[PDB]
């Protein structure tokens, strides 16, 4: 057992150069250890500056990439999960990376740790909840999706009633409630947020898709992409949000009609 | 044979090994070696008339090829128009037009072919890329990686086209033995035959005029006897070959030729008029070095076979076999490859589809997007007449309204 | 010619334009080369679709071989060309 | 030179054993075998190191139960170097 430190470090870094999983684990371990050792070595302001620089570098990593290597993105997000100072990553970037690398669970963990730890610290919490709802929808967890939309996103009673009707597979009443909420003008308490209206639009699209109402579906998937009354279908290719929200339903409705 | 039209696709102003019909307008002539199938039109009256009316057209070839060509009296009119080029020496050739003062420079390099005295390759480098002409060459497997002039910094040069010799480009001639094995077999046979009595002679039925000098020289060096040939003045400037041949008929080993030598040998007589010395009859055996005969065997054969009581055949090929051709073409990896000659059995299409997987054609592409517009149905034939009861079913869903304008 | 997709068609067009090159010997040699090229191209063809395409191109009434020979019969400079045409037709 | 970050090696043990067993690349396989040998030595050293405090040595039973089969199957491997390295170890 009287081996030298080199006899353990050299084969470790040798394996790390040839296996991406071992490299991912070793880098995360070293990062966590170095960030833990600096607490007993530097002051509060220096640690804050270092963590801000780390956050900026991680945002630059998640924003400037085209291959979306699953080990790299998973390592970055798992490292951000372990430190409360790195939980402030851009939620949109994290969600896009997880949707492009098929790493939804690690992004869900990151967003949940950000919603838990940063709770005492559009609002950022609303954006994180929206991205978490999108990540949960991407894996087919619709019960947690409706729970999030009832507890955090939805604030009116019309939203609660529409989601309650949609839970019983009563998509007609749910679509009617969503249309009434989208066309309402006289809000006694206050105007609904933008996230709530986007959820209303997407849920109405889902209800029209379930009811096989292809004309209403193609109307609702293109009525909010342009200003002209006959919509320009090429406006879809402008926004990546459009390309992800309205493109599948529009294509499906057009193909069903054809 | 030579199915080459003596005209490269990249450089149509130069003709190689063919001067028959369209090569009378060429600006420079090249000659690989001194075989008759690569010399069509070289003695034509039209070419004779053109040579005496021009001053800038020349015939480039190996020095040994020049020596072998100027010896023949029928080709001595090329004496002032032949420019010999050393091998492995990149020289610049001027393709100047006769009529107009236009000019064009090209770099040619002569590479050894290992086929017959004076056989070389032609490596051209100009504006249209690098092309290679290996006219009737012979390379063993693993020798293409040893040519210095075909490598640029340890890697093969970018070759655009290769006009290679496809004489034995077919699965029948899979692996022809090296000429050293055939040489050793013939040497052993001739030794064991002529070592008995001074009256035992050995004939060598060599069909080609040049290409068997290796066998003659090595048999002479290993047996001390001098081979008999018809003419030897062609090797007057080649001491290493001239001192192995003799015109005297009083030698044991013979390699003389005659159109009716077969019947003469059947009558126990060499092609030369001598049939016996000192009135003592001669015991003759015939060894015919060839390759096409071995390519038709149906079972395991040997290098030296015995087809009669005084007849033998040897597998001596001055052409690269199918495996050697494949290895050479795969090591060069050129963009294109054109067969110079089509085998007797094989055809053009089979040789082409054999050579194509070896060429550097590793570039594929997805098919072009075929558009779909003006759908094949104009009117909605699937429209309903809309007659209902409206009471058995629930109320219809109202049309949604969206006023968001982003 | 730009019709390089089907080399037979561009070869026939160049052969037809050859007859207008002042009826010279160099034009005759170029025409003979084009004729041999198109012949060896049409011979190696095996697929029946491209085969029918080529047999319709070579026998067209505008740039075909028959109209080429009929208009080049008054020129002695194209003797080898007509001979090669007839051999390829056989 | 100025710090000692703590790294837990038991997070690499399953992947390292999987590599040492079924790595196609020869260099990757031999590197994983050397790393696994060093990690087994480290496990032995940690299990034998007695904490001078009130806490005892950490139980390596849950790690031994899944490490020993891998070592047994490596000590009888078809590879010469791996077998010669892991047979004396076993
Ligand atoms: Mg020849
Ligand atoms: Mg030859
Ligand atoms: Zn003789």
């Amino acid at each position: 057992i009287q081996i030298k430190h080199s006899s353990l470090i050299t084969p470790l870094q040798a394996v790390a150069q040839r296996d991406p999983i071992i490299a991912k684990q070793l880098f995360s371990s070293l990062f966590s250890g170095i960030l833990k050792e600096m607490d007993k070595f530097k002051t509060l302001s220096e640690k804050n500056n270092i963590t801000q620089k780390l956050l900026q570098d991680f945002n630059r990593f998640l924003n400037t990439t085209f291959s979306f290597f699953p080990p790299f993105v998973s390592c970055i997000q798992d490292i951000s999960c372990q430190h409360a100072a790195l939980l402030s990553l851009d939620p949109a970037a994290v969600s896009a990376g997880c949707l492009a690398s098929l790493q939804q669970p690690v992004g869900i963990r990151l967003l949940e740790e950000a919603l838990l730890r940063l709770l005492p610290a559009l609002p950022p919490d609303v954006l994180r909840w929206v991205e978490l709802a999108k990540l949960y929808r991407s894996i087919g967890e619709y019960d947690v999706l409706r729970g999030i939309f009832t507890s955090e996103i939805g604030t009116k009673q019309i939203t609660q009633s529409a989601l309650l009707a949609e839970a019983r597979s009563d998509y007609s009443e749910a679509a009617k409630q969503y249309d009434e909420a989208l066309n309402k003008q006289d809000w006694v308490d206050g105007e609904p947020t933008e996230a709530e209206k986007d959820f209303w639009e997407l849920a109405s699209l889902d209800c029209y898709n379930h009811l096989a109402e292809w004309k209403s579906l193609e109307y609702c998937s293109t009525a909010s992409i342009d200003s002209e009354n006959p919509p320009d279908l090429n406006k879809i290719w402008s926004e990546p949000f459009y390309q992800e929200t309205y493109l599948p339903y529009m294509i499906r409705s057009k193909l069903k009609l054809l | 044979m030579s199915s080459f039209e003596g005209q490269m696709a990249e450089y149509p102003t130069i003709s190689i090994d063919r001067f028959d019909r369209e090569n009378l307008r060429a600006r420079a002539y090249f000659l690989s070696h001194c075989h008759k199938d690569h010399m069509k039109g070289l003695r034509a009256p039209t070419l004779k008339r053109r040579l005496e009316c021009s001053l800038k057209v020349y015939l480039y070839c190996s020095p040994v090829t020049k020596e072998l060509l100027l010896t023949s009296p029928k080709y001595r009119f090329w004496k002032k128009r032949i420019i010999s080029i050393e091998i492995e020496t990149p020289t610049q050739i001027s393709l100047v037009d006769e009529a107009s003062g236009e000019k064009e420079e090209i770099v040619v390099t002569l590479l050894p072919a290992g086929h017959c005295p004076g056989s070389v390759m032609f490596l051209f480098q100009g504006n249209n890329g690098t092309v290679l002409y290996t006219g009737d060459f012979r390379l063993a497997q693993g020798e293409a990686a040893r040519m210095e002039l075909l490598h640029s910094g340890g890697r093969v040069k970018d070759i655009q086209s290769v006009y290679l010799d496809t004489t034995f480009c077919d699965p029948r001639f899979y692996q022809i033995p090296s000429r050293e094995e055939c040489l050793s077999g013939v040497l052993e046979l001739v030794r064991s035959w002529i070592t008995r009595s001074p009256y035992h002679v050995v004939w060598l039925n060599c069909k080609a005029a040049y290409g068997y000098e290796y066998l003659f020289t090595n048999l002479s060096e290993e047996l001390g006897v001098q081979v008999h040939v018809n003419k030897l003045d062609m090797f007057r400037n080649m001491p290493e070959i001239l001192h192995h041949l003799t015109t005297d008929r009083n030698t044991q080993i013979h390699a003389c030729r005659h159109p009716k030598a077969e019947e003469y040998f059947q009558w126990s007589k060499l092609p030369c008029g001598i049939t016996s010395r000192n009135r003592i009859p001669l015991h003759i055996i015939s060894i015919k070095p060839s390759t096409m005969w071995f390519g038709e065997r149906s079972r395991k054969t040997n290098v030296i076979v015995r087809t009669g009581e005084s007849s033998y055949r040897a597998c001596f090929s001055f052409h690269s076999s199918y495996s050697e051709i494949k290895d050479f073409l795969s090591y060069l990896c050129p963009v294109n490859a054109y067969p110079n000659v089509i085998p007797v059995g094989t055809t053009m299409d089979k040789v082409v589809e054999i050579l194509k997987p070896l060429c550097r054609s590793s570039q594929s592409t997805e098919p072009k997007y075929k558009p779909l517009g003006k759908l094949k149905r104009a009117r909605t034939v699937h429209r309903d007449s809309e007659e209902e009861d409206d009471y058995l079913f629930d109320d219809p869903l109202p049309i949604p309204l969206r006023h968001k304008v982003p | 010619m730009a019709g390089s997709g089907a080399g037979v068609r561009c070869s026939l067009l160049r052969l037809q334009e050859t007859l207008s090159a002042a009826d010279r010997c160099g034009a005759a040699l170029a025409g003979h080369q084009l004729i041999r090229g198109l012949g060896q191209e049409c011979v190696l063809s095996s697929s029946p679709a491209v085969l029918a395409l080529q047999t319709s191109l070579v026998f067209s009434r505008d740039f075909g071989l028959l109209v080429f020979v009929r208009k080049s019969l008054n020129s002695i400079e194209f003797r080898e060309c007509r001979e090669e045409i007839l051999k390829f037709l056989c | 030179r100025e710090m000692k970050p703590v790294i837990f090696l038991d997070v690499f043990l399953p992947r390292v054993t999987e590599l040492a067993l079924t790595a196609s690349d020869r260099q990757t396989k031999v590197a994983a075998c050397e790393l696994l040998h060093s990690m087994v030595m480290f496990m032995l050293g940690k299990a034998t190191q007695m904490p001078e405090g009130g806490q005892g040595a950490p139980p390596m039973y849950q790690l031994y139960k899944r490490t020993f089969p891998v070592l047994l199957r490596l000590a009888c491997d078809v590879d010469q170097v791996t077998r010669q390295l892991y047979e004396p170890l076993v």
